[PDB]
């Protein structure tokens, strides 16, 4: 990396340009240097929010965890970008202090910030989270009900078993085939149970699912 | 809901309109009296709900002359707009922005404003606008202008999208048009999220050469952009796991102020009067995007950079096929990627198809897919504009009939400079 | 943008005014009893553009002579007219511009703004006025740059556009025509959008040189008159794709160059390329200058017919590479084509040229050529300063002249370089 940039773009971030700040705090989240993480942190204050933003998407790619607050508080911006943007640095950088506000941010107005939300808690893997993203897995968009089944599966936590036996119902095709893989990588013998009970009674793709998962265990 | 409205600005925007809403009908099964005989209740974020089941456009048609409104207000969707959506003047802005922004724009603004009012008021959460509009015109480029500025102070932490139409140098078009782009693109500019043009030539250009119209019409050319509209809007209309929603795609498109202007790019443009026509894959539609006769701006993006690039596609698409299309697109082509930028491909999938028009140009497509490009090489577009604008205005010609309307010439000036100071923007994110 | 009001001023205006309405009220399928008895619904399609509804003009027919109210009501057509709208005087100006424009006429005029004011309250939409007259004389000279000037007061958001017919040694003998012309064009120059150059000189050389007729009448004149008239006005009478304000618009870079040399073509149908090539001739042109002693700021072309679009696009594109030295470089796509299917009556096909040309400076020179030799002299002057006007009126307009002609040269050699 080149340390000239990093010192001129952290300065950039206090220009008179809204365009110069946002480029600056876009461009630091690229290099990802530790220098540039205090600055960023006074940037999610801007007044501009296509530079508040760039300022939380920069601090998820460097992932100091002392921009965790700064951006738990960016969480409840007016502006969904920056909402957006905070979750997913949030769940970048997998720190536990993040997961009851993004438990917060599933039950978002924006179906982006929900959708981003569900995978951030997946990354983090925090077992607060698997009552949550199981509601989650009741969400009007198909989309949000991916994330949920998604970060499940990546979290591992028994107690979605039957959640996702449900969501192989889904109406959903791709919300189906998520539940599906999310219960082969929970694994063990309570999914087998489940699939052994599957397919004996169940139809469709849900007993397509079960049948298969027996061919290997 | 995450609800939108849609502004539809002077002849262009009021004629892209038709085309738009004649599509979203056919599209959501919806009837041009607004019925629906025959499951995802998405497409509501686009038509309120009446008590008996009639869908109404959450639109509004602006036209400070009758004739172009006139013609939907005794057309085949007549039953379809409530009459205070459409509105009208007597008097045009006559080809000048200084009309469409002060004089005559002056005297219909605070009515369109109301009339935004009442279909806000029936929103239960107002996510954005999308406004259509010329460039050229005085109605497109001063009243779009003039009402984007409104907006702003009534609205302001709300989502504003455009439908741009970029002039192109034809024998009817007027010879201030490269005036009235320059001075709406000045007074839009910090007032917009995202600007969409489209360059009548290449439009024109693709209709001459896949649909092979000797001497296209702005019905060819309407039905064509109201399929790329279309695209844009699907997944704000239908229900889907593997959309991007308005939020995720606007912040990672047009993350930046000023340098919102991304080239759109359609795939596949097929004649209905083709006896037989093979079904293109994901490789191939994806593939086109990179040919620049595909494209809806006329310039070169093999030699700019990008910033952003977006990727919506629509009907049979499997994400591994967009994975494996993006890969090939990566040993191939020249698509250099700025120094400072995340370098990745944001990718959308709906479900539903294309829509025919019946009567249409367009053949039924199994997929397709509009490219959004957040490249450098939009600027092209920018010089070719910029330099017919300082041709004329190094004379100063034309300019008396704008000062005449209650405009300063120091505006243009300010106007020209703010277009310079952009062009310079993607040479310098360029670099 | 919908009606025109039409005025016509003097003897040259009622006349060629008079040609105007024959020959359109024919074009739109009217008798001289004001009724409809044609046969195309598209006749009455942009019929309220120059008719009142049975259909009459939205003509106003002034002159300080009370002799033209029998001639023009006498003529062909004369009872289409309303009565009422006919303002006529008690005694002719006797070419005298100051009594046209400030004693005999400005009597008058009082009456003549309550017909235009009559007339503009029965419109849905006034898009603007419309003059015929002369420069020549004293009342469509003085008079009717009055009215110009009294219509710019009371509609100023109006378009005022004039057929001004440019007075000619070849045609008329009087020998104050200069002062007559000299003193209008100052008006002109400040209170018109568009003026129609109808120089007597090319009429005359028309008639003579092309026509061959070598004696030729105010009839045989005024036939050029109503056919470029008619031609001129087609797409405002006509549907397509307009109004007076987005002509004026495209076709008037600069305030005051707004003086255009008009044509018409042809003078066995003709093919595109041959109505073309003949409408851009300096022998087809209306005013008495060269085209080629200038460059073109904006055309504006009107082909009438059954005719290939793609083939007039091509012959106005090849006429201007093939002569782009005659354009001016600075102003792209100044070259606009219009085409309308319904021909004038008696031609299979035809074209109208309306050009905003740097050339038309020569119009001008000739008449501060004739102005000036008079003028040092202060010859025939009392008859004028008399009436009232003073002598810094016309310092003033000839002043006015020269710098116009000053003007057109500076945008003639003004390159994009
Ligand atoms: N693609 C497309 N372009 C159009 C359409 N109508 C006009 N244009 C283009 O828009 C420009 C002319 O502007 P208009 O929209 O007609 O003007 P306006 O907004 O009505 O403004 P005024 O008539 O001056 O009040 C030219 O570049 C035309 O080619 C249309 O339906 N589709
Ligand atoms: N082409 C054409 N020129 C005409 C006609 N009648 C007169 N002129 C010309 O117009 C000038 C004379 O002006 P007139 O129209 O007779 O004058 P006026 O406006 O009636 O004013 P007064 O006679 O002073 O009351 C001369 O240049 C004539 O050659 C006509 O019918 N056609
Ligand atoms: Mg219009
Ligand atoms: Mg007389």
């Amino acid at each position: 990396t080149d340390p000239e940039k990093v010192e001129m773009y952290i300065k950039n971030l206090q220009d008179d340009s809204t365009l110069v700040r946002s480029i600056a705090a876009a461009a630091l989240g690229k290099i990802g240097d530790e220098r540039a993480v205090e600055p960023l942190i006074k940037a999610l204050k801007d007044e501009d929010s296509r530079v508040r933003a760039q300022a939380a998407g920069a601090l998820g790619q460097i992932g100091d965890e002392r921009a965790v607050e700064p951006l738990i508080k960016a969480l409840k911006d007016e502006d969904p970008s920056v909402r957006y943007r905070a979750a997913e640095a949030l769940g970048k950088i997998g720190d536990e202090r993040a997961v009851e506000p993004l438990i917060k941010a599933l039950k978002d107005e924006d179906t982006t910030v929900r959708r981003i939300a569900a995978t951030a808690l997946g990354k983090i893997g925090d077992e607060r989270a698997v009552e949550p993203l199981i509601k989650a897995l009741k969400d009007e968009d198909a989309a949000v009900r991916l994330t949920a089944a998604r970060a499940l599966g990546e979290i591992g936590d028994e107690r979605a078993v039957e959640p996702l036996i449900k969501a192989l119902k889904d109406e959903d095709a791709y919300v189906r085939r998520a539940a599906a893989q999310a219960l082969g990588k929970i694994g063990g013998e309570r999914v087998r149970a489940a699939m052994e009970k599957l397919a004996e009674t169940g139809t469709g793709f849900a007993r397509k699912v079960a049948v298969n998962y027996l061919e290997t265990h | 809901m995450r609800e939108c409205i849609s502004i539809h600005v002077g002849q262009a925007g009021v004629q892209i309109g038709n085309a738009c809403w004649e599509l979203y009908c056919l599209e959501h099964g919806i009837q041009p009296d607004g019925q629906m005989p025959s499951g995802d209740d998405s497409f509501n974020t686009f038509f309120s709900e009446t008590g008996a089941g009639k869908h109404v456009p959450r639109a509004v048609f602006v036209d400070l002359e009758p004739t172009v409104i006139d013609e939907v207000r005794t057309g085949t969707y007549r039953q379809l707009f409530h009459p205070e959506q459409l509105i009208t003047g007597k008097e045009d802005a006559a080809n000048n922005y200084a009309r469409g922004h002060y004089t005559i724009g002056k005297e219909i603004i605070d009515l369109v404003l109301d009339r935004i009012r009442k279909l806000a008021d029936q929103c239960t959460g107002l996510q954005g606008f999308l406004v259509f509009h010329s460039f050229g015109g005085g109605t497109g480029s001063g009243f779009t202008s003039l009402l984007m500025e409104r907006l702003s102070v009534d609205y302001g932490k709300k989502s504003k999208l455009e439908f741009s139409i970029y002039p192109a140098p034809q024998v009817s078009t007027a010879v201030v048009e490269p005036y009235n782009s320059i001075l709406t693109t000045h007074t839009t500019l910090e007032h917009s999220d995202c600007a969409f043009m489209v360059d009548n030539e290449a439009i024109y250009d693709i209709c001459r050469r896949n649909l092979d119209i000797e001497r296209p019409t702005y019905t060819n050319l309407n039905r064509l952009i109201s399929q790329i509209v279309s695209s844009i809007t699907a997944s704000l209309r239908f229900d889907g796991a593997l959309n991007v929603d308005l939020t995720e795609f606007q912040t990672n498109l047009v993350p930046y102020p000023r340098i919102h202007f991304p080239l759109a790019t359609y795939a596949p443009v097929i004649s209905a009067e083709k006896a037989y026509h093979e079904q293109l894959s994901v490789a191939e539609i994806t593939n086109a995007c990179f040919e620049p006769a595909n494209q809806m701006v006329k310039c070169d993006p093999r030699h700019g950079k990008y910033m952003a690039c977006c990727l919506l596609y629509r009907g049979d698409v499997v994400p591994k096929d967009v994975n494996a299309a993006i890969a090939t697109i990566k040993t191939k082509r020249s698509i250099q990627f700025v120094d400072w930028c995340p370098t990745g491909f944001k990718v959308g999938i709906n479900y539903q198809p294309p829509t025919v028009v019946p009567g249409g140009d367009l053949a039924k497509v199994q997929r397709a897919v509009c490219m959004l490009s957040n490249t450098t090489a939009i600027a092209e577009a920018w010089a070719r504009l910029d330099h017919k604008f300082d041709l004329m205005y190094a004379k100063r010609a034309f300019v008396h009939w704008y000062v005449g309307e209650g405009m300063e010439e120091g505006e243009f000036s300010e106007a020209r400079e703010d277009m310079a100071a952009l062009e310079k923007d993607y040479e310098e994110v360029g670099v | 943008m919908r009606e025109i009001v039409h005025i016509q001023a003097g003897q040259c205006g009622n006349q060629i005014g008079a040609k105007f309405w024959e020959v359109i009220s024919d074009e739109h399928g009217i008798d001289p009893t004001g009724s409809y008895h044609g046969d195309s619904d598209l006749q009455l399609e942009r019929i309220n553009v120059y008719y009142n509804e049975k259909y009459v003009p939205r003509a106003i027919l002034v002159d300080l002579e009370p002799g033209t109210m029998d001639s023009v009501r006498s003529g062909p057509f004369g009872q289409i007219f309303r009565p009422d709208n006919f303002v006529f005087g008690q005694s002719g100006a006797g070419n005298n511009w100051a009594k046209g424009h400030y004693t005999e006429g400005a009597e008058l005029v009082d009456s003549v703004l309550d017909v235009v004011r009559k007339e503009s309250e029965s419109c849905d939409c006034l898009q603007g006025f419309q003059l015929t007259h002369s420069l020549g004389g004293g009342t469509g000279s003085g008079m009717g740059t009055l009215l110009i000037s009294k219509i710019r007061e009371e509609y100023p958001d109006r378009i005022m556009n004039t057929f001004s017919v440019m007075p000619s040694p070849k045609v008329s003998d009087t020998v104050v025509e200069p002062y007559n012309a000299t003193l209008s064009v100052h008006q002109l120059v400040e209170n018109t959008d568009e003026t129609y150059c109808i120089d007597n000189e090319a009429l005359y050389d028309i008639c003579f040189r092309t026509l061959k007729l070598t004696t030729p009448t105010y009839g045989d004149l005024n036939h050029l008159v109503s056919a470029t008239m008619s031609g001129v006005t087609t797409c405002l009478r006509f549907p397509g794709q307009a109004d007076l304000r987005k002509l004026a618009v495209n076709m008037v870079p600069f305030p005051r160059l707004h003086f255009f040399m008009p044509g018409f073509a042809p003078l066995r149908a003709l093919t595109v390329p041959e109505l073309t090539q003949q409408m851009f001739d300096s022998k087809n042109m209306m005013a008495a200058c060269d085209p080629r002693h200038g460059r073109y700021l904006t055309v504006a072309a009107i082909f009438r017919g059954r005719m290939s679009m793609k083939e007039v696009d091509e012959q106005m594109l090849n006429v201007q590479n093939k002569n782009s030295s005659y354009f001016v470089e600075w102003i792209p796509n100044n070259v606009k084509t219009a085409v309308c299917d319904i021909p004038p009556r008696g031609l299979k096909m035809s074209a109208t040229f309306i050009g905003n040309s740097t050339a038309i400076q020569e119009l001008f020179k000739r008449i501060s050529e004739q102005f000036t030799a008079m003028f040092r002299r202060k010859a025939f002057l009392h008859w004028y300063t008399g009436e009232g006007m003073d002598e810094m009126e016309f310092t003033e307009a000839e002043s006015n002249m020269n710098d116009l002609v000053s003007e057109y040269q500076q945008y003639q050699d003004a390159t994009a370089d």
